[PDB]
Parts: structure tokens; sequence; C-alpha cells
């Protein structure tokens, strides 16, 4: 069973060819993988245990049925085909093998006891993790008489005491020395089945996974993964004293491989090292698309290809996905400087606000969606809970802190009593949060960016009143926003006709990976610095704003707006990869700031 | 004695005839034993009415003991299986046997099963609660002595058991007087298992008494049958729990039958015959059902035409990843005493998955989903509300104007995106709640009055008014003639306890509940040639409600009514494309809903 399988696996690893494409025939597929493993670190080999289903079918029966008596063979049979690069580079740990599956195999509700201890794949949404837990591997005993130190191994899954000192023979003198033994790591994680793929009218389950030595911190709460690993069940004891174990076992999953393919979202900020992992064939594409005279309007108009025109709101929500530069003000003692853009959408009903939030929330990774009455003051920022076991008050994070890199869509912004609305004043302007409660005195921080939607008071935009009276928000809160979009839309007989003609079409029947990669690039390798010709159009653009907004009674302008222009101007330069702010990048993001309140 | 019973059961298992097989006299258990011998089946529901056909004595002594006999049967079949086609005779069982209740017994209630029926075959009826999830329960623990190279087993009966540290093989002990033996989860045998509680129907309880519970240990093949919050009927032995003389008892289920329909789960038996296709093919099949909805109620010819569309429901699209809901919501604003809480009570019973709720007796977290703690574990768990338990069905909320205003905005989420997004301090998820809501309310202060216009004797914020595709508006117009016919209807009802002979006798409830389930799965389309008609209609609406002094708030969410209120009709007529005759029916409905004011 052991020798008969490495011989059959090496063949696979050597002679395999696929009708597929990788990294955008080079026959030695897994030998090329094994070469890459040698040119860099990271001694793991991600094998797809379906390729081994084409090449063979009598190991693919024994890999998903005796996985713990096979995967060691799959390590050994890779160490030897590493002969090509043995002398060249000599790493230390070992080479590894990690079967997986592109597509899931089961749910969390159809795990049956004919599947105990055999490879299994599920999918879910990690809820919470834990801190590391040691786990002994090699004991280390020592006698009190002979003071002789033997080192017994854990082979089957338990540690046996020798009870005879190889020198003095006192028949029990061998204590166990803890901190001289060898330990390994172990983490406990909880999945939660996705809303899709669950029965009619039911509540999500959870499943406990156990990570191990190297996978120990490779996932975060809030991630959607495709875990692959063995499925085990261990007994439990009714007393922690007697050996009377129960008869109903308890199951978990010894994870073996993760996979976070989130193509429905963009790129999270764990892949900044992975931006250097772009095909140079692609950087040409991006740099060339960034030269067309209107790449702004060509990318913007590709957001949410179901909303009708609304041309400006998509401009704003596109500049929000880039944000101003991240300058480093630690020297001037000023503190830090917000670089993300907060957008407010106000306008009479039916104008498709909540659809834009529902679209963004499903686009950006690390986001949240909240509402008006179903969210409290402390549930948005940070609460203090009586931890159940230890009976102690411990801190937790709300919604505005769980996002932290992304967008916190807050629908129904009007219908939040003024208490829970005055909480956003801190987290949305300084990017911080200062907590001082019973035993907890700390100061969090986050890099969120609100995107709120409200209705006018009376829910009807009556043009008799003044703009600062249909909104009915204070000034110490309207100034923390910098793009207040008034969707003033009546019954334009032409607009209604065009919209209906568009909506009906959805009943008969640019790319993403351009945008999904353009964004990662424009985040990784761009930092627009102002100029002197741009800086000289930014001063007057604020001295006129005052005289304008003073009289009309619409919305006054405080010096904070002069920073927003910066935030907007720079954010425009990033769209075209210009790496330097010039004049036009101020006129554009000034016309945008002016022609939104009209 | 029993040695002669093991023969009187083999006779019956090998000899029994049956005619209803649609063929000649075959063997009901003759085929079963072959299937079981070929490992194509697991359970063998030995009916007891068939033993009570040729031996009404054995039935008397089964329901008297039912614990020995359920073992004699599993020995009889154990012997007969080889004759058709390890050491302990239970590790190689790989099938189980269950008694299907005898027809002569009567289904008790939970309160009735007393101590005088411990160890007998009983039958209870109740509502499920707190069904667990499947977990592996051991039956035959397999140990191994690694030293002497052997295999040993032991069978388990109690909910606990003490393992072995012997290796009692006298040879291993005799040779060396030393050796331990490991447990092992490969050679052993598990079996599915889950426990679930039952409660009395709060109907069949003394006027103010507390309902009592019982515990059910479902295991083997009956698992995953019952869902929590469900009417069920269980058949199984009633035993005490092992480990002074008082004892706690559980029901050990042998057969579980869903009785949702008040008779027996007949949803899977929804077969329409050609003699019914006769009716469904008639010219006005849509108009027979409309008249056969709550026939006890005179008048309201049009409301019953819309309450049917609500039960059928439109079709739901997904273009470019932009979901559109395919359910319909309906409100019934109207004067007092117009039989609205009768219409709702009827639409509750005509739906497979339904729920009933009252505005003044239900809190906003009890509709959607609530997070609640367990004082036994301190762990917060989720618990679905009304809209979750009514996932693929209908929810009914009467007294809708009296629901507290902070407990009513918790419906805006379920009416458009049809999820529930919880971010409380234990959980962070989105449950699926695809329910279609039907609500009733009184206009202003009990009665409509012609002084104040609409929107002020309705009192709904436009954001919620627009969620309803049809806000139907009835009145208690005291027209002398209209009252005379209504009275001559109700007095006929109170004389004969039936409705007066109508043009077409109403279909049974049991038959409509099938006619509709067959009429859901069509998915018609829309023809392009109609997009010009529809459009104009919509445009005209935006004119009237813009050039009037009473009309409600109409928006771009009205077009999708016309669209999704016509794919319902075209779904009744069994067409597979929407035709210009249904668009006009839809348009008439959306007009006959506010004419009751002119
Ligand atoms: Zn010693
Ligand atoms: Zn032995």
């Amino acid at each position: 069973n052991v020798a008969a399988c490495k011989e059959n696996f090496q063949r696979f690893l050597q002679r395999f060819i696929d009708p597929l494409a990788k990294e955008e025939i080079t026959e030695p597929l897994y030998m090329q993988r094994l070469g890459e493993i040698n040119v860099i670190g990271e001694p793991f080999l991600n094998v797809n245990c379906e390729h081994i289903k084409s090449f063979d079918k009598n190991l693919y029966r024994q890999l998903i049925s005796y996985p713990q008596e096979v995967i060691p063979t799959f390590d050994m049979a890779v160490n030897e085909i590493f002969f090509d690069r043995y002398p060249d580079s000599i790493l230390e740990h070992q080479i590894q093998v990690r079967p997986f599956n592109a597509l899931k195999t089961k749910n969390m509700r159809n795990l049956n006891p004919e599947d105990i201890d055999q490879l299994i794949t599920i999918s879910g949404m990690v809820i919470r993790t834990s801190q590391l837990i040691p786990e002994m591997q090699e004991a280390f005993f020592q006698c009190q008489v002979c003071a002789h130190t033997t080192r017994v191994e854990m082979d089957r899954g338990r540690i046996a005491e020798p009870s005879v000192c190889g020198r003095c023979h006192t028949t029990h003198s061998m204590a166990l020395i803890h901190n001289r033994s060898l330990f390994s790591d172990k983490q406990m994680i909880k999945l939660q089945e996705s809303p899709e793929d669950m029965p009619a009218g039911q509540t999500p389950h959870t499943v406990i996974l156990f990570a191990h030595n190297d996978l120990v911190d490779k996932v975060q709460p809030g991630d959607r993964v495709n875990v692959t690993g063995i499925y085990r069940a261990v007994p439990i004891r009714v007393n922690p004293r007697v050996s009377n174990v129960k008869s109903v076992y308890k199951t978990h999953i010894d994870v073996i491989h993760y996979r976070k393919t989130d193509a429905k979202r963009l790129h999270g900020l764990d892949e900044e090292a992975e931006q250097k992992l772009f095909s140079e064939k692609r950087v040409e594409l991006l740099k060339e698309l960034s030269r067309k005279p209107d790449i702004y309007e060509r990318l913007a108009s590709a957001l949410a290809p179901s909303i009708y025109e609304h041309e400006d709101i998509k401009k704003g929500i596109l500049l929000q996905l880039f944000g101003g530069t991240r300058k480093d003000f630690s020297h001037t003692g000023r503190g830090k400087f917000r670089a993300e853009i907060n957008i407010l959408l106000c306008g009479d009903p039916g104008t498709s606000k909540s659809q834009l939030l529902q679209y963004v929330y499903n686009l950006v990774p690390r986001g949240q969606y909240t509402s008006g009455k179903g969210s409290s003051a402390v549930g948005l920022t940070a609460y203090v809970m009586k931890d159940p076991e230890t009976r102690q008050l411990v801190l937790q994070t709300g919604a505005l802190v769980l996002s932290d890199n992304g967008i916190c869509c807050i629908d129904e912004f009007d219908k939040m009593n003024e208490s829970t609305r005055s909480v956003l004043h801190e987290v949305m302007e300084q990017q911080t949060l200062s907590i001082a409660k019973a035993g907890i005195i700390c100061q969090l921080n986050a890099r969120t960016s609100v995107l709120a939607a409200a209705n006018p008071i009376e829910s009807q935009w009556n043009p008799k009143k003044t703009t600062i009276e249909n909104i009915q928000l204070p000034h110490t809160l309207l100034s923390r926003f910098d793009l207040i979009f008034l969707l003033l839309d009546p019954q334009d007989e032409a607009y209604d006709r065009r919209l209906a003609h568009h909506l009906v079409a959805l009943y008969y029947q640019l790319d993403m990976a351009v945008l999904k990669d353009y964004i990662a690039y424009a985040h990784s390798t761009i930092m627009p610095r102002l100029s002197e010709e741009a800086s000289q159009a930014l001063i007057e653009a604020y001295v006129d704003m005052r005289k304008i907004g003073s009289s009309r009674g619409m919305v006054s302008a405080y010096p904070r707006q002069l920073e927003s222009l910066i935030r907007l101007a720079e954010a425009h330069a990033k769209v075209r990869l210009s790496n330097k702010v010039e004049a036009i990048d101020v006129e554009e993001a000034k016309r945008l700031h002016r022609e939104a309140l009209k | 004695d029993y040695a002669l019973e093991k023969e009187k059961v083999k006779k019956f298992l090998q000899e029994f005839y049956q005619d209803d097989e649609l063929g000649k006299k075959q063997f009901k258990y003759g085929n079963q034993l072959v299937r079981l011998a070929h490992r194509e089946q697991v359970a063998l529901y030995v009916d007891l009415d068939d033993v009570a056909e040729d031996d009404p004595e054995l039935v008397d002594s089964i329901c008297e003991n039912a614990r020995r006999y359920a073992k004699l049967f599993a020995d009889a079949v154990q012997e007969l299986l080889p004759q058709y086609k390890q050491y302990p005779a239970e590790l190689m069982r790989r099938f189980e046997l269950y008694f299907q209740g005898p027809s002569s017994n009567k289904p008790r209630v939970i309160r009735e099963v007393r101590a005088d029926s411990v160890g007998k075959l009983v039958t209870v009826r109740g509502i499920v609660t707190r069904v667990s999830e499947v977990k592996p329960k051991m039956v035959v623990a397999t140990y191994t002595c690694d030293q002497c190279g052997a295999e040993t087993y032991q069978p388990i009966q109690s909910p606990t058991f003490m393992p072995l540290i012997m290796c009692p093989s006298q040879e291993c002990q005799t040779n060396r007087s030393g050796g331990r033996l490991y447990l092992q989860t490969r050679g052993s045998r598990f079996i599915k298992f889950q426990e679930m509680k039952m409660q009395e129907h709060s109907d069949q309880v003394p006027v103010g008494n507390i309902p009592r519970s019982i515990t059910v240990l479902v295991e083997g093949e009956n698992t995953r049958i019952a869902q929590p919050g469900d009417h069920v009927s269980v058949t199984g032995i009633f035993l005490p729990i092992l480990r002074g003389l008082l004892s706690e008892t559980y029901l050990e289920a042998h057969r579980i039958v869903k009785m949702n329909k008040s008779e027996d789960d007949e949803s899977g038996a929804g077969e329409l015959t050609r003699e019914e296709l006769r009716q469904i093919a008639e010219e006005d099949f849509y108009e027979k059902l409309a008249a056969s909805i709550a026939p006890e109620i005179y008048g309201h010819e049009d409301v019953k035409k819309a309450l049917l569309l609500l039960l059928v429901g439109g079709v739901d699209q997904s273009p470019r990843g932009m979901k559109i809901r395919g359910n319909i919501n309906i409100c019934l604003m109207g004067d007092p005493g117009v039989a609205k809480s009768q219409l709702l009570s009827y639409i509750d019973r005509l739906a497979p998955r339904s729920q009933y709720t009252t505005g003044r007796g239900s809190s906003g977290v009890g509709l959607t989903a609530a997070v609640l703690r367990d004082s036994v574990s301190g762990e917060l768990t989720l618990e679905g509300g009304a809209l979750v338990l009514a996932d693929q069905g209908v929810c009914c909320i009467d007294e809708f104007d009296k629901m507290a205003e902070a407990d009513r905005t918790a419906i805006h989420e379920v009416m458009e995106q049809q999820t529930i997004s919880i971010a409380k301090a234990g959980i962070l998820t989105t449950l699926n709640a695809r329910c279609s809501i039907l609500a009733a309310a009184n206009p202003a202060y009990g009665r409509y009055n012609p002084r104040r216009s609409l929107e002020q004797n309705i009192q709904l914020p436009a954001a919620l008014l627009s969620r309803f595709d049809l806000l139907w508006l009835i009145q208690d117009r005291p027209d002398r003639d209209n009252d005379l016919r209504l009275a001559q209807h109700i007095t006929y009802v109170h004389q004969h306890s039936r409705q007066p002979p109508s043009q077409f006798e109403p279909l049974d409830m049991k038959l409509m509940r099938r006619y509709i389930a067959m009429c859901r799965e069509k998915q018609p389309m829309v023809p392009e040639s109609l997009a010009d008609y529809i459009t104009a209609a919509y445009v005209e609406m935006r004119r009237e409600a813009w050039a009037s002094k009473d009309a409600t708030y109409t928006s771009a969410r009205t077009l999708l009514a016309i669209l999704r209120l016509s794919t319902a009709l075209a779904r009744l007529r069994m067409v597979d494309v929407v035709e210009k005759e249904d668009v006009n029916e839809a348009i008439r409905l959306m007009e006959m809903s506010k004419d009751s004011l002119l």
C-alpha cells in the first residue's frame, strides 16, 4: 500500500499534460511547479486531486479514502523527484503536498458517518478564530536518580512513559520535563454555510476546523474560503475524572488546504505583494488603456451596468474606489490625515439609491451594509460584552470597524435618532475611535469610508424650502461629507420614457478583470504629488466657494472642503496613472463638487 | 416463549400476499428481502396492519412488549438474508427494522402517555422543536492489540460506555502478561443520530395550562425528515433512561410522518389527472379559482382575483448580476367589518408554507430573526423569526397600522432584497427570507373620511407605500341595495352553514393547493414587441399622479409591478410567453384598486 503508491504517483508528477492554461505545451506542469518551488521559498506544492483522477483512478480512490496513510507517501515521492535541483538550492524544512478541489463537494448538512476520516471539501464564511494552542510531539523525560534524559516519540497518537532508567533502574523515576520537549501549533476556526446552498426556511450551521503547524494563521474572520481537509470524530468523556465516555461522538475537520478565489469582489489588501505578480503582458494593457482621452468616463460608465444614466454619481463612486494619497504626517505632529472619501446621496423616493448601495456592497471586499432602525450607537463602533466563560468584560468591534478597508454602506441615514448619529463624528473624520469604559481604556483606528443614503424631510422634495431645510442635517455633520449628491429627479416625460425602455429590456435576456486589475495596479504603484500650477488653482477655488455658499443658504463651506478638493483632485490623477497633480485634475474635481448640489 | 415466534414471523415474512401492487398477487416482503440482500436498501418498515390480517394475536403481544419483538424480527431477517442471496453478529448487520403503527390504535396526545404504557408501542402527535443536527453514534467499538496483532469488538447499549484495556485474548496475556489495545474509528460502526423535542399543540391544552414536552431519539433512517416548528406524528416505543426509583423517559421513534396538511404530507402526491386537465384547459380557468377562494364571503370579486396572483407569484430575473424579486406584496386598507381578517385567515390555510402574525402582538426582532443566549452555556445563538420560517411561502400580518413604528421598518429589507442581514454581538450573517407579505390595515382613525385626501387618511411613509405592488382600498359603502344582498347571503350562511349555490361549485382546498403548485413552475418570457405598449401605459401613469391632487407616490418601482403582475396571469393560462391580453388585465387591476374612491 505504501511502496505501490509512490511509484504510481511519481509517474503522475512527471508525465502529466493538461488541455488548460495557467498564469495567463510546457509539458512538465508539476515539474515546473516544483522548479518554481526551488527558485523561491514556500515549500508547498498545490496539487489538484482531479488531475490525478484523469491520469489514474486507483490512487484517486486511495487518496480520498485513506488520506492520512497516503499524504506522507505523497510527500516522500515529491522529495525524490526534487533530484534535479538537489545540489542547486538546499532549503531546509521539507517539500509538501496539498490535494484540493476546484469545486466544492458537500454541504455542511450532508456530512454522514460513512465519511469519517476521508478527504472532504466544503465552503463557508469564517466567523471567528482563536489564539495559538501548543500540542506536544516529542516527550522529554528525566530521572530523579540517574538524572538521565531519554526522549520518547509520540507515534500512534499517545505518549508512553518508559518506567525504567537506562542506568539506575528505580522502576518509576522518570518525570516529564515540559519546556524541554517539542511542540507544534494548532488553531480553532468556525465556518458558517453560505446563504446559497441551504434548505427552505432554515438557519445557518457552523463547523469547527482545526488548523495546524503552517496553516496556523492564514485566514481572517470575514473571509469566504473553500476549505479542504479530512473529517474526523473524537470521543468525549462525561466526567473529566472517570473514563466513562459518551456514545455520541463529536466532529471537526483537520484542514489541509485553503482557497480564497473571490472573483466576485476586487482585490483585498493582502495582495500587495501579489501585484508584483502581474503578467508584464498586462501592465502594457493597463498603461495603454490609461492613455485614451476618456478612460475616466469609460471606466465609470462600466459600474453597475443596470442603473440608468445618473452620470455624475458613478463618477463620484468611482473616485471613491481610489482615494487620495496616503501622506505621512508623523513629523509635523499634526497626527494622521484621512485619505478616503465619504459620499452622501439625498433625493426623493424611487430614484434608485438603495440599489447603488446594494451594488457597491457586493463589489468591494471587506464591506458592510447597515440600516436605519436596526443599528444602535455601540453596535456600529465597539461594545463591551460580559464574556461568558471568564465572567469578565471584554471589548468587541462594531460595523464601522469591521469594514476597516472598504465601504460601510449606511442606508436609511435619516431614520437614526440623533444619539446614534452623533457617533459617526469621530470615526468618519479622524479615522480613530477612543473608548473609555469600565475596565477598557483604549484607542482603535480604522480606514473606512461611509457611503450614506437619506431621504429629504417630508420624504418629498418640495422646492419651496431651502436646500439646508430639505436635508435637515446639522452642519457639523454635513461638512464631514464632501460629495452631497442631490438626486433631484421629477417626472421628466423623456427621462421616464428612456428609463422604462431600458428597464423592460432586462426581461428578454468593458470587462471586469480589466477593472479588477486596473484598480489593484493604480493602488500599488501610484502616488500623485501636487504641483505649483495645480496648487495655484486650489487657492482661488476656495476663496470663491465662500462667497458663493455664504449667500444662497444652500450649504456653507468650511476650510475642511479645501482639503476635500485635494482628496478629490489626487483621486482623479490616480485614474489615469498620472503620478502628478496638474491643473485639469483640479477643474474636474471642482466641477464635480459644484455640479452635484444642483 | 420466543423460539416458536421466530418461526411464526418467518412464515409471515415469506408468505404474505398483496393485490394493490397493480399487478397480481406478489410478495410485499419477498421483494424487500432481496433488495436488502443486495445492499440497495437500509430500512424495512414492517407494517402491523398486515400482521393483523392473518394473525391478530401476534399484534396483541407486539404492542404489549415491542422491545423483544423488534429483536426477534431483526434475527428472522438476519437469517433469511443469506438464504436469498466478523465475529459478532451485529457488526455485519447493515440494515435496520422499524414498526409502522397498527391502524387499530389511536394517536394519543403527549399529555396522555402515562406510566401505564412504558415499553409499549405508542403514537403521539405534536409540534417539533429544537431538532438537533446529525452526529455519529457508535454501535460496535472495534479495538486492536498492536502487540499480538489481533482484533476485538464490543457492542454498546447505554448512552455511555466504558472502554477496554484488557486484550482479554488468553494467548496474548499468557505468553507475555503485558499489552495494551487501542481504540479505532475505522473497524467500528457508527449510525446517524439526532434528538428532537416535541410539544403539545397549544390548541389541545386545558384553557390556561402549560404544554408538556417529550424527547424523541431519531436515528438510522428517519433522520432529516422533520424540520423545527412543524406538525408531525411519531410512532415509537416509550422507554426510561438508564442510570433513586424515579425515571426520566424518552420516545424512541420508529416512524415519523408529517401531517402539515391536517391529514398527511401529500405535497409529493400532487398529481393532476386528465379529468382535471379538463378544467385547467377551460377558457376561464383563471376565473373559477378566483370565485373559489373563501366562498363564504359575498362580493369582493376583484380582491380574490389578486389574492390568487399573490399565491402564484411572478418570475424573477438576474441580468448582469442584478436580482429582481418575483414575489408580490399586497395590502388591504379598508373600513371596519369588510372581512379582511377572514380573507387572511383563508390565505393562511391555502399555502404550503405560511405564517400568521398580528401587528400588536409581535416585536420587530421577532419577525426577522433574534439573537438569544443560553444560560446553560452562555453562548448566543440565532433564532429565526416569522419571515424566515415562511421562506418559500406567504406571511400574513393583520393589524398593520397598529404595529410600533420602530418594529415596522424591519420589513423594508425583506420586501426588496429578501435577505435579513444581522450584525449583532454574536453573529454576522445574512439569512434568506424569500417571503411574500400580505397585510391588512384600517385607514386613518378606523374609518375613511372624504375631507382629508389620500396619504393622510392612510399614514404610510412613501418609502413603505411603494414596496406594495397593490395597496387595495375597500370601503363599507352603505348602499341600501348592496346591504340587502349581503344580508341575504349571510343569513343563508347561518341557516344552512354553507354558501348559496353559485354559478360554479368551489374546488376543494386540497385540490387547489395542487392546481397551484403545478402552475408555479412554468417561467414564461416577455416578447419584445410589447415593450412599446407597456412603456406607454407606465408613462401615462406618471402623468396622472403628477397632474392630480389625491394620487399616491408612484415611482420607477411601479413599472416592475405591471411587468411582474402580468407574468403571473400568463403563468395561470399555462402559456409560455406573455401576451397582450394579460398586460391589459394587469393594467385594469392597478386601476380597479383605487376606484373605490370615485
Ligand atoms: Zn533513573
Ligand atoms: Zn494482544
